[PDB]
């Protein structure tokens, strides 16, 4: 049992989702998310004549207001009975150390268990930002679909019609399509990235190959960020106008490995998009009465005595990450 | 054992700086959760300077052709001028404004004796509230580090930087890591100003030629350490088992070849026969109630049993062991057991003077050997502050400048702690013998008193006076 | 155990030479681990030197025909000069800068000591805050190897260039090793220039002829090792051994003949019984919760334990073991152990008093081999500086000339540690024996006293006029 | 015989593969490898229910978990007398010491044997991420065939069906193989290295030539790398999104020397894959008794008394370095 501030990580490496479209965090006091008592979009038009001014503005009631976040709070333990992760040859001695073993054990432990909230958070955000539904569920928990809204243009099909695979693989150009699908996504687009196999019968076409720039053009921080995360996030290059990624990012569950991203899907839509990070209450008694009832993250070091006299450390959050516009993003089944 | 702790085979100075950092963390460590190191720094501190530390000027007088009436007048002057600095009621002559000097000697010796090296820095302070503009702000030993905590090099050495000669040219000191979270950054400090001003007053004991640090104490500490946690594991053990008891049933049964075609046939196929032994043996613990006292005897079905049987039984003799090390390793770390936990066994009336006598002595010497370095080093800094504002005139017949005989000039001693009691008798014959045979000189007098000659004088020709004005008997 | 440490047959020199370096390392190893030699350097310190080392030049009048009135003046001359210009206090008066004449004096005795030897070498310092530009460094023993660390040869000798009779000329001095990665160079270096200078003092004690290093420590301190070893490992065994306690489970089965044919037939084809069985039995333990105290009973099915008969249960013998050999070693190193760490046991009157007379006489023998030999070296080095400088005058009547009789004209003594005090009462009586019949000189005064009759008779001088005009007692 | 400390190299060069791919050391205090015991990948998605929390999570017990580690201890004799590596005029007259002479020679002995230590490695690696399999093999000793399980799609050659050779040299684009061969390898491929005349059938392709750009446009730390070890890593330049690398290391064996790589092979496969160097036990009474069984490698000098009185140097170690996904690099012999 160590204290809570034995949390230091510098550590926050999300793949570009949570960071870049879903910056919105609202940790509450509450246990649901109220979307009327997030202000969201203010009402932000109207003046008033030269003579008085008029009424008072509120947040502007957002019909639906009550979803369950993903309290989600798991748990390791650090039993000092293994060799740990041994960065080259700084002096195996404090390893033998039970205190510098445990600490550093710890500090393992505690880093898988955000990354495991991150990746559990980043299917959230890969489904809410594929068809805009979301499944809170669980065992022993009811599922309740969380929708954005998400409307029939924004679940268009490449598949129906026409096809990319059943097209000329030389003079067939899919930019037609891109701005076919750009164009009711409520602004403008300037990311296209494709899960792996998507990529490849998009750049199949000739037109794709000799309409992309390979250069760096440098943009944005967009490589900055793949300079960062060089894991899963590929910046392909320019097509010109529009930059071209691919995400290849995998999760690794409970039995067997698997890519995040489906067989042939696209999103086409603005790297500025508004992604809420509403955050319900953390149900730790520590939490409480210290505050921490409207947070990110809550972590502990806590032994218990009697049956399971150990120790363990906890990691308790409540995310119920969502987008503001569901139609800000086009998903699209490829061919 | 020797698996968590490991000397190498090298000269002193590069034994220890490699392992600096653990060896001075574990001393920390035992200096925090053990009592010794306080007692022993408490008595150090009590033994050294005690009360006060007093400074008396004696410049060379004869050597430098002034006069001893002259030297004596221009002391009292000085005396006065630094006691009333000194005196300061406000904590007001360090820079961290929180210590007096009676304090700048506290930590300096207890740096001195953990870490063997203390680190003073005569800085100018700006606070009008007193005459002199001079500040000494003690300094970190974790901030002497190569400038950013590089490794040691040719001439940049654990901090300090020095001339293949060794000559120490200046230092590395790392910014203060309090609160926690502060980086570190390597600023360089010279040791002294080329005029003889004493700007980084670096006062180390090396125990060989180009050391740069002190001397530790866990290096000599774990052995307590691992004795202190052996003694409490096996008091504990001893403790915990001098009457736990095995409260289980047995029964006669137990037909040797019926029992096991019993058991056989139960593992086989004729599991109800163990079923039913066991109904029987369950009505037998809820028929009886089995009880042994005011607790349930754990429920035993008949046939299985602990056992046991001990180790052996012989006294522990631990007893003479720690009576032996401890012994041992208290005139080995110097000062003595008997009291620094203060037995009384079978100590004697030559055993305590001569033990006191060679203790007190010893600390003399520890004294004269880390203290006069500061309180020189000081001195020489106020008194050439003092020559700055002409607060006490040199002599006018100066056969050398200040700035060049600041040494012969600055000559000066020290009194520690005060007046030693240990007998009575032994002082008092001691003084009888000295005032009638005039073997004592009013200096080593008052060295041996902690008085001065000239206030027992004055106060005698007080008292002398009061009594005859008053009708007292002088 | 003689395997780890062994002596060959031969005169000592060619006895220890061959492993110098490895006797020398760990003789580095238990003086760094090991608080005996800490203490027993400090204790040599402050019985040899103590406070300080007062220098007494006595040039030989009568032989030189010089007056002693001359001779006593000059000598208060020189005198006041050698203070002034030890007392500096920048520690100036090392080449390294770093180390006053105490630590000159502390230094060399510690490593004329350890190693038997010690290395001071005269050299000119540019230095102008002081009149005189000689300086002392001392220098390493690890300097002194053949050149290119040769193996020893006919007439170059472990560093030491020499004739066939065995004269020293000179030494060869490897670069120094501080940082760990310097390499060594061989610079030649004779031990005293031909007119008398002494540059290279090399002071040291040879126990036979021909010998070049001194004594060592380790190779009488092994056995300190090892017995402190095999001590604390033994106390680790008795105190963990002491309640081990072993928890299996027993039971009564066993058919003999039936349990042999089960495990039998379990081994060719019916291991069915067995697993049966080991079901039963974890049953057995699962449903009585076999558990003895706060703990667990490790998993024992029945027919297995372990055999924890011990072996014989005598007394260690440790006690009387570790007393007589630290009795043993203690006046064999020569430091008394009841003092080393400070037995205060059944110790009595004569004893305090007669171990402490013959110990601080031995000392005082200690003191006059291995310290006046440095001390006369320096002054004679300070000396022919000051002549010179013509700081003092030398007497006009000079029968022989000061390059000529630098030994009698450089006739001089020194005062170690300062008044012994054991028991007052003994030193009373001596001093009113002597004061009454007359049986102590001046000198031999000042040498039990630690003073000097000069300044006790002006300072007597001054008592009496101070207490006549205050109006106190003579 | 000296001590254990003279140790010192501060020369870890290895061919970016123990250092890059198999970071990921675990010494043992017991003989063989057991995978049942690392850790390796943490089941790491699932959470509990905001009301309690589950179950205890352990290393999720590794199916195969005993394979013989290569405990490789070999020596030489530093005999004092042959003339030895001058560097240019450093003072010979040391040399003429038999005390620098026997310790900068037992400096050069002990490299060569790390050296040995690396290459006889790097041969494993080489194996390990070529095949799957690693022959663990040597003469008084059983062949045990250590495989960590590659499969077929990652085993997939290129000869058959059209080989790159049976190609147009001008029109033909092998990125489509490319891609192709990189879809089924778990992940992202950023490096194409190649054995030599691979690489050079590879460019042979006009469409390589001018698709590759041979600028420097520094994507990573590879750059760095190729400049440490210029020896026998060459990098190539950039093919666009890839990297180019050629690997032409050698190794000398007993007669001759030969390239480590074979004639045309290729692993397709990201440059953060997990790379496990566990080592077994030490078998030095020295190593168990100061606690050394634990460790990468030991060195010792040591004199023998008796019949071969003479003195060497000795190194101990017992690598076992596998991958943790045989599937992350797909392995192609090329046309």
């Amino acid at each position: 049992a160590q204290l809570l501030a034995a949390n230091e990580q510098k550590f926050k490496f999300d793949p570009l989702f949570l960071r870049l479209f879903f910056r919105e965090s609202y940790p509450f006091t509450t246990e649901k998310v109220y979307l009327s008592q997030i202000p969201g979009l203010v009402n932000m038009a109207l003046y008033v004549s030269p003579i008085v001014s008029g009424e008072v503005i509120r947040s502007r009631g957002g019909s639906t207001s009550e979803f369950t976040p993903g309290y989600v709070k798991p748990k390791h333990e650090v039993n000092p009975q293994m060799t740990l992760r041994r960065l080259p040859d700084e002096d195996p001695q404090n390893l033998a150390d039970p205190a510098y073993r445990r600490r550093r054990i710890i500090m393992q432990n505690m880093r898988d268990e955000e990354l495991a909230i991150a990746q559990v958070e980043e299917m959230q955000a890969v489904s809410a930002v594929l068809k805009g539904k979301y499944t809170m569920t669980g065992e022993a928990f009811d599922p309740v679909e969380v929708d954005m809204g998400r409307s029939e243009e924004n679940n268009i099909t490449q598949s129906g019609g026409t096809e990319w695979s059943k097209r000329d693989k030389s003079t067939y150009d899919p930019t037609d399509d891109i701005e076919a699908y750009a164009l009711n996504a409520s602004g403008v687009v300037n990311i296209i990235v494709f899960d792996p196999k998507g990529w490849a019968l998009f750049r199949s076409f000739k037109a794709v190959k000799e309409k992309l720039d390979t250069r760096r053009g440098s943009n944005s921080e967009l490589e900055t960020a793949v300079k960062d995360l060089g894991k899963a996030v590929s910046y392909k290059g320019m097509y010109g106008d529009v930059a071209i990624v691919v995400y290849s990012g995998q999760y690794v569950e409970n039995g067997v490995k698997k890519n995040f991203l489906p067989d042939n899907t696209m999103v086409l839509g603005n790297t500025q998009a508004r992604g809420l990070r509403t955050y319900g209450c953390i149900q730790d008694a520590d939490a409480q009465r210290e505050g921490i009832n409207a947070s990110a993250r809550y972590p502990k070091n806590w032994v218990t005595t009697g049956d399971p006299a150990r120790e363990f450390t906890m990691i308790q959050s409540a995310p119920l990450m969502l987008l503001a516009d569901p139609d800000e993003f086009v998903s699209v089944q490829l061919a | 054992q020797l698996r968590s702790w490991n000397p190498p085979s090298e000269s002193v100075d590069a034994a220890l700086l490699p392992n600096f950092t653990r060896g001075n963390a574990r001393a920390d460590d035992l200096v925090r959760n053990n009592g010794y190191a306080a007692n022993a720094i408490q008595l150090h501190q009590d033994h050294i300077v005690g009360s006060f530390f007093r400074l008396s000027h004696r410049p060379s007088w004869r050597y430098l052709g002034i006069g001893e009436e002259e030297a004596r007048a221009f002391s009292r002057e000085v005396e006065a001028a630094w006691k009333e600095f000194a005196e300061d009621d406000c904590c007001c002559i360090d820079v961290e404004r929180k210590r007096t000097f009676t304090m700048m000697i506290r930590e300096g010796v207890a740096m001195h004796a953990f870490n063997g090296e203390l680190f003073v820095q005569a800085t100018w302070d700006t606070s009008s509230s007193r005459l002199f503009r001079t500040q000494f702000r003690m300094v970190s030993p974790k901030r002497i580090s190569n400038p950013n905590n590089t490794g040691d090099s040719r001439n940049c050495r654990a901090g300090v930087q020095i001339n293949d000669s060794g000559a120490a040219l200046g230092y590395y000191v790392s910014e203060d890591g309090y609160p926690g979270w502060m980086p570190q950054k390597w600023t360089w400090i010279p040791r002294e100003l080329p005029g003889g001003r004493a700007s980084f007053i670096h006062v180390f004991e090396p125990v060989e030629d180009g050391q740069t640090r002190g001397a530790n104490v866990f290096y000599s500490v774990m052995e307590q350490m691992k004795m202190l946690d052996t003694l409490q594991n096996t008091q504990l053990q001893s403790a915990i088992v001098k009457a736990m008891y095995a409260a289980t049933i047995e029964s006669e049964l137990d037909t040797q070849s019926a029992m096991d075609f019993i058991l056989g046939a139960n593992s086989q196929e004729q599991r109800e026969r163990l079923t039913g032994w066991i109904g029987e043996i369950a009505a037998y613990y809820a028929a009886a109630p089995v009880r042994l006292g005011g607790a349930k005897v754990p429920h035993l079905m008949p046939g299985d049993s602990l056992n046991l049987q001990t180790a052996q039984d012989t006294d522990n003799g631990y007893s003479v062991f720690e009576q032996s090390l401890l012994r041992y390793i208290a005139a080995g770390l110097g000062v003595s057991y008997e009291q620094l936990s203060r037995n009384y066994a079978q100590m004697s009336y030559s055993t305590a003077r001569a033990s006191a006598n060679e203790s007190w002595a010893y600390f003399m010497g520890r004294r004269k050997f880390v203290a006069s370095r500061q309180a020189s080093q000081m001195f020489l800094c106020w008194l050439e502050e003092a020559i700055v504002r002409r607060v006490v005139t040199l002599p006018s017949k100066a056969r050398f400048s200040f700035q060049e005989a600041r040494s012969a000039w600055g000559n000066c001693d020290w009194i520690g702690s005060g007046r030693m009691a240990i007998d009575g008798l032994k002082e008092v014959q001691e003084a009888v013998m000295l005032i009638e045979a005039g073997l004592s000189t009013y200096e080593k007098e008052c060295a041996k008193r902690g008085d001065d000659y000239q206030e027992i004088f004055a106060q005698q020709v007080r008292e002398t006076m009061e009594r005859r004005a008053a009708g007292l008997k002088p």
